């Protein structure tokens, strides 16, 4: 409540750095796990995982997301090659960067404890299951998780 | 037994049917798949087109056949 | 409206010049399908047209009741037609606001919610010229004065 | 003028003869605002509370009566409309409300020329199945 | 014989009906004079809804009799 | 098994059963006048109900013995 | 006063309290008397459930009144 | 003695139980809430099926042990 | 009338017939072993075609006269 983009450079940064003290503690990773809204609903709906479960609001931070690209190549609309590659090797580096920086989060929490590393397993499974409906001709964008998401979280785990 | 379908981009659905099983019992096992109301669903089977009521075997559909998931000017 | 009024005259002498037996025969140039009768069914309409069993031409009758067809199936329905539009008047200011109080802060999709009130707001002034324009002519004192005249003749 | 008197003896034969799977009386202290699933039936596990507004015509009109638990029955909508088709066809003067509480609960055999929700009326013209479970569901959402 | 039927303005249209007539076979005589299909062709009577298939005669509705259109969450 | 049957204004037909029948077969006896359909087969027995369903052993239908036959006009 | 008890099964008890007594009096006189659990035990009185804080002659409970008993839980 | 058990989507539940009660008669008591059918009983403890015939007693199942209802075996 | 009738593989059926009857009729004797639907009811005759609607006398089947029944497959 209080948009949460890869636009304002001064608050994803802050947002990740506050969950990198309590994943570098071992004791708070062997019980980070089991929290409450940790899980989503049992029975959520598939497009509110992005805002009813604890990572889903951090991950989810990816280019592919409308705004972002509305502002950096929709500004922009008649762009050539090179101006638009401009963009991309912009991007692409704090992509990296911050790729890297979530999979050290994931990597202790699966280093966490025995049902930590259950919890995580079975907290992919469950957002996974629920999203056979992307592979059809026209599929139920509205109704399914963003793609910007469930792509992100392919190249980390 | 199993059998075949294939929309126009070529995506190869399989789903298992009966012979017992009419065209729409299997268009009923359509939209858990690909989220179609049979409200559209249009059946194109050898360039001749099935009845709704008829059953699987009243198109003598063998096993490892195959469908065509085509559609008609409905849809946006 | 106006050819009704020779015959409709205030000294009231032309009421046998419209013939109260023009629903004797069959229609000639009014449709009857979906036509509600007053107090009879087609079953006794069918046989009545054949009971009598014999049919002189003239304009004026039929002209007569062309002219109540035309106040019912015309301004008849015009009055209904623009009696839904200040309800309409209504439910397009509903969203005026609606789509203004969201926070319209983006780049080129806020430039395309502007040009979506822009024309909403043409939209406005149209459907208030609308009710503003077809409320005056229906305060034409004139206008509705001759055809109140022509109800008062048509009753009498 | 002669209203009243029948109601008073209609209740008191509660407590001469009482019921198997029902009770009477006045819900309040109103006189004319009166107040068990079957085993064999999904509704079982339910004990029901109803609201009964007698006219002041009831010894010659039939009460409306109207359910504050809700139930998943052909002939019962959410407003507890009740198809029974002994008030509006033969709800005769000599009919006890004992007698009508019983044709309640005859309502078990579900009547579907009569369906007042359709939806519910199809379910159970061939989907009995799932519908005693879905019964059972809303008889321990409610009807505790 | 004739029966009445008034829509949500007051507008009462009537039109002929015969005993024999199905429910649907009523409704087909409705968008010929108001323009409904008969997707959303709701009847109730006496607040009790008609069924589909059922009958002119299977409602007791007589001569002189009332109906009345309502409309279902539908058109819009 | 001679039963009589009188519906609401007096009328009476004169019918021929058998003691181990059933209702709608009794019933069967009573369409074969008027012609009046199984839907509207209603019995009625000293201030009771008498399901359509069942068999005369369940009427306890004696010799000589008066039914009531009500039009029925279902519906709610 | 003696009062009547009625469980889920139709088994009428005869339980001899006082107006002053609480429900949850009376619900301890039920285990006791039966061993019946008494979180599972729901009193019904002319369609009302009673409040083990609440006692007789709130709810104008007079003597041999009936008293309709329900249990409920099972297996899982 | 109840036991815990989660499914594909994950749905927690309970169910009492006793050492001695038999895997079937534990599937039996799940289609109350779930409505599956027993023949397809697959209780998955440890990695392991659950022999049906056999009781809980054989298995070192302990206090609020979870269960996993995977059951599917469709199908269609 | 013993009129014999082979499929397409070879195998065979002992069936009777009268020489008034119909080709349904014979057909009748033929869906009382396989259980054939008369959709499929394909009788043909040196070169030209019987239709099943017609009559043994219209079919000129003489005393064991093999006729052909071979699987209809229609469709188009």
């Amino acid at each position: 409540k209080h948009h949460f983009d890869l636009n304002e450079s001064v608050i994803y940064n802050n947002v990740l750095t506050i969950f990198e003290l309590f994943v570098t503690f071992k004791p708070i990773a062997e019980i980070f796990t089991k929290i409450d809204g940790f899980f989503a609903d049992y029975s959520c709906k598939p497009q509110d995982f992005e805002r009813k479960t604890i990572l889903g609001p951090i991950l989810s931070l990816s280019p592919i997301e409308a705004a972002v690209a509305i502002r950096n190549y929709g500004d922009n609309l008649l762009r050539s090659k090179q101006q638009t590659a401009m963009i991309h090797e912009s991007l692409q580096a704090e992509h990296k960067v911050v790729i890297d920086r979530l999979f050290f989060i994931v990597d202790k929490l699966v280093r966490g404890s025995l049902n930590s590393r259950t919890d995580m397993i079975s907290y992919f499974a469950h957002i996974a299951n629920k999203n056979h409906l992307r592979r059809a001709d026209h599929p139920p964008f509205k109704e399914l998780s963003s793609n910007g998401f469930m792509s992100n979280i392919t190249l980390l785990l | 037994m199993q059998i075949f379908v294939k929309t126009l981009t070529g995506k190869t659905i399989t789903l298992e049917v009966e012979p017992s099983d009419t065209i729409e019992n299997v268009k009923a096992k359509i939209q858990d798949k690909e989220g179609i109301p049979p409200d559209q669903q249009r059946l194109i089977f050898a360039g001749c087109q099935l009845e709704d009521g008829r059953t699987l075997s009243d198109y003598n559909i063998q096993k490892e056949s195959t469908l065509h998931l085509v559609l008609r000017l409905r849809g946006g | 409206v106006r050819f009704s009024q020779p015959f409709l005259d205030i000294s009231y002498k032309k009421i046998d010049k419209i013939d109260a037996n023009y629903f004797n025969n069959p229609s000639l140039f009014i449709d009857l399908s979906g036509e509600t009768r007053l107090n009879s069914d087609f079953k006794e309409a069918d046989a009545f047209y054949d009971k009598n069993r014999k049919s002189k031409p003239n304009f004026i009758s039929d002209c007569f009741f062309l002219t109540l067809t035309y106040l019912h199936y015309g301004l008849g329905g015009t009055l209904s037609f623009e009696e839904k539009m200040g309800s309409e008047i209504k439910a397009l200011k509903e969203e005026i606001e609606k789509v203004k109080k969201i926070a319209a802060n983006h780049d080129v999709f806020a430039r395309f919610i502007t040009a979506q009130l822009s024309k909403m707001e043409k939209a406005l002034k149209t459907t208030e010229s609308l009710r503003f324009a077809l409320q005056g002519f229906f305060a034409h004192r004139s206008l509705q004065l001759e055809v109140f005249d022509f109800i008062c003749g048509a009753s009498t | 003028m002669s209203s009243s008197k029948r109601i008073a003896k209609e209740l008191s034969d509660l407590e001469r003869d009482p019921p198997t799977s029902s009770s009477a009386g006045p819900v309040g202290d109103d006189l004319y605002h009166w107040q068990m699933g079957p085993a064999d039936s999904p509704y079982a596990g339910g004990v029901f509370f109803l609201s009964i507004h007698f006219p002041t015509d009831y010894p010659f009109k039939p009460p409306k009566i109207s359910f504050t638990t809700k139930i998943y029955h052909p002939n019962i909508n959410a407003n507890g409309n009740i198809c029974l088709d002994i008030l509006k066809d033969q709800w005769s003067p000599a009919l006890t409300l004992s007698k009508v509480l019983l044709s309640i609960s005859s309502l078990t055999d579900a009547n579907p020329d009569d369906p007042l929700v359709p939806e519910i009326a199809h379910i159970y013209k061939t989907d009995r199945p799932k519908y005693e479970a879905t019964a059972r569901e809303w008889t321990k959402k409610y009807a505790v």
